[PDB]
This record gives structure tokens, C-alpha cells and sequence, in this order.
């Protein structure tokens, strides 16, 4: 047994058919010592008497909210959640495997710049008796996370997307990251406890926003165009320090440049698309920005 | 993101040409390897090309039949498979193998993606 | 009086070679106090450049050690060879066991990629405004 | 919501056999399990066995560990309870429940129930 | 030494046009991005526009998009804010602010390291 938060405990249950579980000792959080009784959830049945209660936790039926009483008053509550493992594997029912980048991707994080601000997101099929708790640090309590919030609801499979915005308190955008950020998500469905962790460097989760203000300037030759764009508004400043690189594609042909302009040959009915990437570090390319011929 | 293509069902002593597309990047200066996974059994190194195409490595079971090559700005690595045999039936995966460590005989430290099924009907 | 555009061009090439060498305890890093941000470079660009120089010397000695020259032998056409040469070039521009020790090479190459990216940003900003 | 419908009950000679079936309209989660319970005259409701649709090992009450066998049919969306060497003590209303908290023998952990099937073992 | 001095505030008729300026000292414009914030009486500080001085790339909040124009004269170390088709809801104290490095053009108020005293623009219906 271990404390998750005040009056909330986790019991690691190694489940297989024939028992035998964990022998758990609960202690009443009170200066009192006498006339203490114990109940479980929504039953009046006295499970035990005394400041302490010994429980054999073998299944979800032994989990729940234990309460201690004295003189017709509740003294404290102890909520027992289970972290179930079967065949040495912890349960991962609450979060859906995003199956991209690889398999066993439950959390996904992304940064639009080097500010120290980032977002993590996950998917669930659960709509009730659900709670998420997000914690983060570098290595060192530098990171503050907001509350996990429902950000989307996709239909047929009926999945709910949750997202959280985190921020590194003492970030140095111009320095070299030596220790990675850790993102920890606690997931509780009814009496079932689950965990999810992500370890990354901000530089690795960078995905800039698309190039903006994509314009075409027709040239002297028919079908020859001068394409221009600008850096996204959310990207790190100054742009002369935090440089981007671009990819220009005629869709319906390809050109890589560090400049915000290019000359290509347009077929009418075709589209010119532009995407951006950090010039110095191989992180993700942005979504395509597009303009018709 | 390299993409595997070129697989298929073929007769023994037949030919196939597999290809790995990169996007979204150039294959300039990258060592690339071809690997294979037959039903139930472990992943095997097949062939590997050095960044400049001068150094090639082949598993003893494929020499004289398979030929690995790089393409000029097509950002594709090819695997010419001649004189095919039921023994060569597997899902073929292509991956970055810097210094050709893995086809060569050393261990690394993995995958991605989805392969292309090669079947040689016995 | 640093050679800003020469340094910019060479540092960018190091990002390409470092990546090419792998795509994707114990080293130096560019820290907060090193003054590698635009303001630090405006006030006194030497603080950041000495620190970039120190890191370049450290990585070149590591790339020339038996960690890289040992076993399994790098390919004769390896970008590590050019990376080693270009590290030397940039530091001179600023101031003219078995195995499976791959695990250590990759720990070094990954760390080097982060270092050269900060350096490239410094030279690109300096070449553009200083 | 998902509905459960149990069938297969009736009168049987003490020593015979019968197989109960529980047809589900769906499952609410992919890790959902169906549990069999029983209510004997005079006694409290007792857990018998539970199985997940996703498979794996079932959960059996000790009192029944194999002479009863819980199994499932995903194509048919039905959970079966095979009862062998039936005794008059097995006379009860056999009930079907759905839970997202496998393993559990706790009735309150089962969110949806069937109506029940009567099993009478005439000695 | 670091100062941001706004100017150009005044009484404006609805549909009116006004130009604001921000004189920067003693840092160089090309090292930083400059943002304009607005504080309507009784309301929290809000972002308006931001500019990367070295690029000329400009951002505009949805409330001002299509009506305001941000520009900069690097030589004079000043930032300008052309405000067109002004309406009673545009009434506010306008603040010039320096963007902390690594933050975008639409960076929040806590991502600004230095502020100006602010100039008042009142659009009287
Ligand atoms: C996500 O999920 C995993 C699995 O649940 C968590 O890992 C567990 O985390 C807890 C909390 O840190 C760990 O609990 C600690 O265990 C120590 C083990 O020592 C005992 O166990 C051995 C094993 O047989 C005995 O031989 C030995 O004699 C001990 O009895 C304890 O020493 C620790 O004690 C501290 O906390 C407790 C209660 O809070 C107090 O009683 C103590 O005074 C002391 O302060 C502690 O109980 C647990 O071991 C971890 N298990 C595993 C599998 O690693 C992750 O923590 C959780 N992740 C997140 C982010 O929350």
C-alpha cells in the first residue's frame, strides 16, 4: 500500500485465479484510540473495532471507501484503489493506445515553440466516474500543469480526448536541455487506478504552426510564380535566432529553402503547399499551408 | 518515415524489386538496411547500404541473388531480389541502419513500420 | 571580431552531419548563465563563444577516442569523419571495453545534436545583426 | 445501454447437467466482464463466476470451482454457465451481471443485470 | 536604461483613425519582438498585435484583425500601430511591451519583460 493523495491509497494487486492478495493494515487518522469502528462504502456492517483494521485485498470487492467512526461521528475516510497487474503487466484500460508514433503510446505531447510551454493529450472511451491528475517536472519542480479538460468527442467507437497545458517555471529557451521533462498522469475509473508517463526534451516535441500569409506573385513567364509566406505567429522570437526551414510542394515539384520565398511552375487547377521545420534540429514538420494557382 | 513497397506473391526462381521511400526527408548521407520477418520467427538482417553506396553488406543466405542500391535524389533504397525461394518468404522492413551495425552483426537500440509481404509459393 | 557568416555556415553543416550520423554520462552544455541569448550576444559575445569553443574541443576529443575508433568499426565513408573535421574547423574559427560501446556513441551523438543546434542559432543571430 | 437476457433454466434430475446462457446486446467497455450470481431460498445472493469478453482467466467462487464452467462466444455475444453433477442445493434463481471492475464478487460492482433464470434440481 | 515610451493617445470619433508610436531604449529592436497590449477600463490586460522587428512579420488578435496595422522603423528604434475604423469597444490604455526571448508574437502578458506607462485611446460614441 502507498498514499496517492490525502486519504487516498493504492494497493498493487498481482491477480491470478487463486488469491492470495495483500494483507493491508489501515490506521484511523485521529488522536482518538478507543471506541473506533470501521465500515466499507455503503454497508452498515462493522468490519472491525480499533484504531487499526487488517484487510486481505484479493479483488475489487476489497477496494472502496473504508470509514472510521466514534460516538456517532465519522473520524476519517480511507479510499482504497487497486493497481491491478496480471501476467506481470499493469492494466491500461482507461487510456486508449494512440498507435502512433509506435505502439503503447497513451500520452502525446507537443510544443509550438521553445517558451517552456507545452500540451499533452490522451484518449478514453469512459464518460463517468473518471478523474485525471497531471504532474510534471524537469529531472525539480519547474513545471506547472493546468487541469485535464475534455477537448474533443469523436464518434463511430465513441472516444473522448483530454488535454492539459503545462509550463516550465524557469525555462531558458536559448540553453541546451540536459535533463528531460517527465509528464505523469494518474487515471482513476471507479476503484481502478492506472498510471501513464512520458519522458521527452522540448526540442523533440517541437511542431511549429504552419507558414502564414501564403501569396503568389505572377512572373514574366506564363505558369511561373513567386511564392512567399511568413513565419507562424506562435513561433519563437527573435526569428533570426530561432530560424525555420521550409518545404514547398506543387500538388496535383518540390523545393527546400531557408528563405520565405520560392519560384515554382504552376499548372492552373493545382495547389502550392508550404510546411516549416526547425532549421537546426530534426523535429516535426508543421501542417501544410496551401494556396491555389 | 520510410515507406516499404514492391512486395508480392512470386514463383520459386522469380524476381521482385522492393523500394523504401523516405518522406519527409532526403536519403542523402544515410546508411539504410533491409530486414525480414518470417511467420512466428525473429527479425533478420538482409542487406545494408552505406551513406555513399560504396559499402554493401549481405546476410550469407542472400548473397548472389539479392542486390541493394541507392537512388539519385529519388530518396529511395532498392532491394533487387533475384532467384527467389520459399525460404525468402517474410514481411520485409527497411530502416536506418547507421554504420550498418545491424546487418553487419551487432545490436541496436529498432522499428517502425509496416513492411511489404513477400511470398514465394513452394 | 568573429567570422559570423563563416561560423553560421559551418555550424549549420554540423547540424546536418550530427543528424546524418544518427537519425532519431558526461558532457558540457550551454547553460542559462552562458549568455547565448540575443541580449548576452549584444553585451559581450565572448562569454557564449568561449563556452561554444570549450564544448567543440570536448566533442572532437571524444569523437577521436576509442569510443569511436574501437569496435564495431565505423564505416570508412561515415559522416562522423566529416563531423570530427568540421568541429575542428569551427573551433579554429573561434580561436585559431568490447561490444556494443555503441550505446555510448549514441549517447554522445544525441547530446552533440543538441549542442550544435544552440551554436547554429547563436551564429545565425550574430551573422544577421552583429 | 446494454441488456442482458438469461435462459436455459428449468427442472433437472439431481446429478444431471444444464448449460445456462446469457445473451448481451453489447458491452459497455472492451474490458467489461459478465458475472453469474445465484439466489437460493433463505440464503443471500452469491457470486458464482465471471469472465471478460476480451478473454483471459475467469474468476470463480471457491464453492463451485470446477464443477461449474464459465465460457463465452464473442460471435454470438453470449456467456455460458455449464453446470455438471447438479445437487438440490444448486436450486436457485441464476442471475447475469455486467462489470468494468474484473475481478469482483461484489454485486454493487455490477452495473446492469438480467431478469434471471430458475434452476430447480429435483432429487 | 530599458524604456518603452508610448505616444499618440487621444479622443476619437467612432469610425475614426489614429496612429500610436512606441519609442524603444536602451536595447536594440532586432534582438526582440515588440507586442502591443490594451487595457479597457475595469478589464484585464489583453494582447493586440506583435511584431518581429527583424522580419516585419506581424500578428493581430481576432478583435483587431483587418483594422490595425503594426510596423517598425529599426533606424528610429520605434514601433507604430495604425488603428483604423475605431469603435467604442476599442477604448483602452494601450501598452507597448518587450517579448521575452523564445516566446511568440501572441505571447501572454506574463511573457513580457518590460512595459510602457501606456497611452489612452478613448472612442466616444
Ligand atoms: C505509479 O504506479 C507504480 C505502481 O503502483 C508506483 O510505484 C510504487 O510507488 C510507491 C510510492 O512511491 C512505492 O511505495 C514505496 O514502497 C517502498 C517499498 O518497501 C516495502 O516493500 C518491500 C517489498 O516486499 C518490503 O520488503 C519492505 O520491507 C517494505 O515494506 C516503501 O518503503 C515506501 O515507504 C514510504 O511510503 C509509505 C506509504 O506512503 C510509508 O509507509 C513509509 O513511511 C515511506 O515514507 C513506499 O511505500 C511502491 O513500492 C512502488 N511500486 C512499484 C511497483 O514500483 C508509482 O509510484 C506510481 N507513480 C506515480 C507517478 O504516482
Amino acid at each position: 500500500i502507498w498514499e496517492l493523495k490525502k486519504d487516498v491509497y493504492v494497493v498493487e494487486l498481482d491477480w491470478y485465479p487463486d488469491a492470495p492478495g495483500e494483507m493491508v493494515v489501515l490506521t484511523c487518522d485521529t488522536p482518538e484510540e478507543d471506541g473506533i469502528t470501521w465500515t466499507l462504502d455503503q454497508s452498515s456492517e462493522v468490519l472491525g473495532s480499533g484504531k487499526t483494521l487488517t484487510i486481505q485485498v484479493k479483488e475489487f470487492g476489497d477496494a472502496g471507501q473504508y470509514t472510521c467512526h466514534k460516538g456517532g461521528e465519522v473520524l476519517s475516510h480511507s479510499l482504497l484503489l487497486l493497481h491491478k497487474k496480471e501476467d506481470g503487466i499493469w492494466s491500461t484500460d482507461i487510456l486508449k493506445d494512440q498507435k502512433e508514433p509506435k505502439n503503447k503510446t497513451f500520452l502525446r505531447c507537443e510544443a509550438k515553440n521553445y517558451s517552456g510551454r507545452f500540451t499533452c493529450w490522451w484518449l478514453t472511451t469512459i464518460s463517468t466516474d473518471l478523474t485525471f491528475s497531471v504532474k510534471s517536472s524537469r529531472g525539480p519542480q519547474g513545471v506547472t500543469c493546468g487541469a485535464a479538460t475534455l477537448s474533443a468527442e469523436r464518434v463511430r467507437n465513441k472516444e473522448y480526448e483530454y488535454s492539459v497545458e503545462c509550463q516550465e517555471d524557469s525555462a531558458c529557451p536559448a540553453a541546451e536541455e540536459s535533463l528531460p521533462i517527465e509528464v505523469m498522469v494518474d487515471a482513476v475509473h471507479k476503484l481502478k487506478y492506472e498510471n501513464y508517463t512520458s519522458s521527452f526534451f522540448i526540442r523533440d516535441i517541437i511542431k511549429p504552426d504552419p507558414p502564414k500569409n501564403l501569396q503568389l506573385k505572377p512572373l514574366k513567364n506564363s505558369r511561373q510564380v513567386e511564392v512567399s509566406w511568413e513565419y507562424p505567429d506562435t513561433w519563437s522570437t527573435p526569428h533570426s535566432y530561432f530560424s525555420l526551414t521550409f518545404c514547398v510542394q506543387v500538388q496535383g515539384d518540390r523545393v527546400f529553402t531557408d528563405k520565405t520565398s520560392a519560384t515554382v511552375i504552376c499548372r492552373k487547377n493545382a495547389s502550392i503547399s508550404v510546411r516549416a521545420q526547425d532549421r537546426y534540429y530534426s523535429s516535426s514538420w508543421s501542417e501544410w499551408a496551401s494556396v491555389p494557382c | 518515415q520510410l515507406v516499404e513497397s514492391g512486395g508480392g506473391l512470386v514463383q520459386p526462381g522469380g524476381s521482385l524489386r522492393l523500394s523504401c521511400a523516405a518522406s519527409g526527408f532526403t536519403l542523402d548521407y544515410l546508411a539504410i538496411g533491409w530486414f525480414r520477418q518470417a511467420p512466428g520467427k525473429e527479425r533478420e538482417g538482409v542487406s545494408c547500404v552505406s551513406s555513399s553506396g560504396q559499402y554493401t553488406y549481405y546476410a550469407d543466405s542472400v548473397k548472389g541473388r539479392f542486390t541493394i542500391s541507392r537512388d539519385n535524389a529519388e530518396s529511395t533504397v532498392y532491394l533487387q531480389m533475384n532467384s527467389l525461394k520459399p525460404e525468402d518468404t517474410a514481411v520485409y522492413y527497411c530502416a536506418t541502419d547507421p554504420e550498418c551495425y545491424r546487418v553487419r552483426g551487432y545490436y541496436n537500440g529498432d522499428y517502425w513500420g509496416q513492411g511489404t509481404q513477400v511470398t514465394v509459393s513452394s | 571580431s568573429p567570422a559570423w557568416t563563416q561560423c553560421q555556415q559551418l555550424s549549420q553543416k554540423l547540424c546536418t552531419l550530427a543528424w546524418s550520423a544518427h537519425p532519431l554520462n558526461d558532457v558540457p552544455h550551454i547553460q542559462c548563465g552562458d549568455g547565448c541569448d540575443p541580449q548576452g550576444l549584444r553585451d559581450n559575445s565572448q562569454f557564449c563563444l568561449q563556452r561554444i569553443h570549450q564544448g567543440l574541443i570536448f566533442y572532437e576529443k571524444l569523437l577521436g577516442s576509442d569510443i569511436f575508433t574501437g569496435e564495431p568499426s565505423l564505416l570508412p565513408d561515415s559522416p562522423v569523419g566529416q563531423l570530427h573535421a568540421s568541429l575542428l574547423g569551427l573551433s579554429q574559427l573561434l580561436q585559431p571495453q568490447p561490444w556494443q560501446r555503441l550505446l555510448l556513441r549514441f549517447k554522445i551523438l544525441r547530446s552533440l545534436q543538441a549542442f550544435v543546434a544552440v551554436a547554429a542559432r547563436v551564429f545565425a543571430h550574430g551573422a544577421a545583426t552583429l | 445501454e446494454v441488456q442482458l437476457v438469461e435462459s436455459g433454466g428449468g427442472l433437472v434430475q439431481a446429478g444431471g447437467s444444464l448449460r445456462l446462457s446469457c445473451a448481451a446486446s453489447g458491452r459497455t467497455f472492451s474490458w467489461s466482464a459478465v458475472g453469474w450470481f445465484r439466489q437460493a431460498p433463505g440464503k443471500e445472493r452469491e457470486f458464482v463466476a465471471a469472465i471478460r469478453w476480451s478473454g483471459g482467466s475467469p474468476y470463480y467462487a471457491d464453492s463451485v470451482k470446477d464443477r461449474f464452467t464459465i465460457s463465452r462466444d464473442n460471435a454470438k455475444n453470449t456467456v455460458y454457465l455449464q453446470m455438471n453433477s447438479l445437487r438440490p442445493e444448486d436450486t436457485a434463481v441464476y442471475l447475469c451481471g455486467e462489470t468494468s471492475l474484473f475481478p469482483t464478487s461484489r454485486g454493487s460492482h455490477y452495473d446492469t443485470w438480467g431478469q434471471g433464470t430458475q434452476v430447480t434440481v429435483s432429487s | 536604461e530599458v524604456q518603452l515610451v508610448e505616444s499618440g493617445g487621444g479622443l476619437v470619433q467612432p469610425g475614426g483613425s489614429l496612429r500610436l508610436s512606441c519609442a524603444a531604449s536602451g536595447f536594440t529592436l532586432d534582438d526582440y519582438a515588440i507586442a502591443w497590449f490594451r487595457q479597457a477600463p475595469g478589464k484585464e490586460r489583453e494582447g493586440v498585435s506583435g511584431i518581429d522587428s527583424g522580419d516585419g512579420s506581424a500578428y493581430y488578435a481576432d478583435s483587431v484583425k483587418g483594422r490595425f496595422t503594426i510596423s517598425s522603423d529599426n533606424a528610429k528604434n520605434t514601433v507604430y500601430l495604425q488603428m483604423n475604423s475605431l469603435r467604442p469597444e476599442d477604448t483602452a490604455v494601450y501598452y507597448c511591451a518587450r517579448v521575452r526571448t523564445g516566446w511568440g508574437l501572441n505571447a501572454p502578458d506574463y511573457a513580457m519583460d518590460y512595459w510602457g506607462k501606456g497611452t489612452l485611446v478613448t472612442v466616444s460614441s
